[PDB]
């Protein structure tokens, strides 16, 4: 049962590794860049 | 000695398939140009072999042949012919779903992956239709690569080895020949792989039928063998995901970093992910089947000494290599990519990717050693275990190495972390009472050491006697690349004879 979620998780994570890195960059940009000079 | 000869046969067979890959895109670039039509099959293409990590490459082999060693050593040949029908037919149902849901969610696929596909119109609909033809190629590779699993517990490396860079002639077939038989042309590459894996499939029925292991994919999920391998695929997919996480947050600080460093990252891994390849994971697909079996039959003995030996030829093999890269870190981008698009800067920044990287070039092969050592236990837990370590600790030293090192931070960092992945390898196998290495480890440190520094002397002296290699175009470039390795390695190998080191210390039986 528990086994089908860890496949889904891992074929998503393959198959969108691009977008959702990309999704994230931008996302925690404005966070970052404020980050600098703490 | 037949260890040796099947190690270098599918190091051999591995060459010719990169080297047959570097072709394939060559002429593909030259008669269907530089198009949205040409990137469009490389992602239908793609994605089908990332896939392949999980049922074919990455996850379904290490919770696959350690069961097949042991049903085959204990049962009989008649439990294993149930066992792999049994699970060979769950691994048609797990790839003919997903394959099916490709062919009716194919435009949702293609936004998932990549939004830079989705606006544009004309090329959606292109990757959709490619994606459509060659999304059956995961199904047709995840048998491919699991009759070359078994083959490889029955001691036929040669056989699956050259199922790779047979896709490639397939494919080189139909790009020189059916292209106007398209239209599109760019249909027919989408055609060529999914020909390529059938073409793949079918080559080893008939070794297949010497063992006489084959079998009808027969179902039943009640069978015991079944639901072992699935219930061992749990942790082989988290160590999958596991490492696709690692991957991901590298993705996140390159893009942080400054522009245009997602390039030598990408060469620097190209030139880094070649000798692994060649050397790492064609040691994986041998060891595994081997340790699977001594384990399995209860000659720790020959567990321990097979461990050895691939350790110590590990070190063989890698150590020369990850200098000769840092070394000819320059020459290297400057004679593979200095082309146009390049200036000396860009080489530059590679050649820096390319020694950090290459610190760990040993460390990403030894790592291929080790994995399988627990992978032959059935206990594929450990090296998740130390897989979620090293990835917590491969971000601290991400972020403390972007400051001052940029994207030599990032690619040293990836280095340290496969070696320091392979330490606590080491030491839990040490810890738990498992592996003990053979004596005389010293020594055999000291010898090849002293030959690495036999190597540098003859490299940099080679190298100021070469001119500048700016000069020349791409037949002379190339041309004295091979030929000052060929040279050095050669020395290298001189050094190895007259330092009292003969290859029969490196036979192995069975």
């Amino acid at each position: 049962m528990k086994y089908i979620i860890n496949l889904a998780f891992c074929v998503l994570l393959l198959v969108a590794g691009d977008s959702i890195a990309y999704r994230v960059s931008q996302y925690l940009a404005p966070l970052v860049d404020t980050f600098t000079k703490h | 000695a037949n260890l040796l000869k099947s190690l270098a046969a599918v190091s051999s067979m591995t060459m010719f398939s990169r080297v047959l890959g570097f072709a394939r895109d060559a002429i593909v670039a030259r008669i269907f140009g530089a198009g949205m039509a040409t990137d469009a099959f490389f992602v239908a293409f793609k994605l089908p072999n990332l896939l392949r990590r999980i049922f074919a490459e990455g996850a379904f082999s290490q919770a696959f042949v350690p069961i097949l060693a042991e049903y085959k050593s204990k049962q009989g040949e008649d439990a294993t012919r149930v066992f792999v029908s049994y699970v060979s037919g769950l691994l048609t149902l797990a790839l003919a779903v997903v394959t099916v849901a490709g062919m009716l969610a194919a435009p949702w696929v293609i936004m998932v992956t990549a939004p830079g596909f989705a606006d544009t119109a004309d090329k959606f609909a292109l990757t959709s239709q490619l994606l459509k033809i060659t999304f059956p190629y995961i199904l047709l590779i995840s048998l491919a690569s699991l009759v070359g699993a078994i083959l490889n517990t029955w001691n036929r490396f040669s056989i699956p080895a050259f199922a790779p860079t047979l896709l490639n002639i397939s494919m080189i077939g139909f790009a020189l020949f059916a292209a106007p038989y398209f239209n599109p042309p760019v249909l027919a590459l989408a055609w060529a792989v999914t020909v390529g894996g059938v073409l793949q499939l079918v080559y080893q029925l008939p070794h297949l039928k010497k063992i006489g292991m084959l079998v009808l994919p027969r179902i039943n999920f009640h069978d015991a063998g079944a639901m072992r391998v699935v219930k061992q695929m749990g942790p082989a997919i988290l160590g999958v995901s596991v490492s696709q996480i690692s991957l991901i947050i590298n993705t996140i600080f390159a893009s942080f970093l400054a522009s245009g460093s997602v390039s030598w990252m990408y060469y620097a891994d190209r030139l880094m992910e070649f000798p692994s390849g060649v050397l790492g994971v064609a040691l994986g697909t041998i060891l595994l089947p081997s340790l699977s079996k001594s384990f399995a039959s209860g000659n720790h003995d020959e567990y321990n000494r097979l461990m050895d030996w691939g350790l110590r030829l590990c070190f063989l093999l890698a150590l020369p290599s990850a200098v000769a890269l840092g070394i000819l870190s320059g020459p290297l981008t400057v004679s593979l990519f200095q082309y146009g698009k390049f200036t000396a800067f860009d080489a530059l920044m590679t050649q820096r990717a390319l020694i950090a990287y290459s610190v760990g070039l040993i460390g990403l092969i030894v790592v291929k050693v080790l994995a399988p050592g627990f992978y032959s236990r059935q206990d594929i837990k450990t090296p998740v275990k130390i897989a979620i370590v090293t990835l917590i600790l491969t971000q601290l030293m991400n972020l403390a190495f972007i400051g001052p090192l940029k994207h030599a931070g990032l690619s040293l960092s990836i280095g340290l972390a496969a070696c320091l992945n392979a330490s606590l390898l080491y030491w839990q196998l040490r810890k738990q009472k498992i592996f003990t290495p053979q004596p005389g480890w010293m020594a055999f440190l000291l010898r090849l050491v002293v030959a690495v520094l036999v190597m540098s002397g003859v490299l940099l002296g080679m190298l100021h006697i070469m001119p500048e290699w700016s000069l020349g175009t791409m037949p002379w470039r190339l041309l004295r690349l091979m030929a000052v390795v060929l040279a050095g390695i050669a020395a290298y190998f001189a050094a190895l004879a007259v330092l009292g080191f003969k290859v029969k210390e490196f036979a192995r039986r069975t």
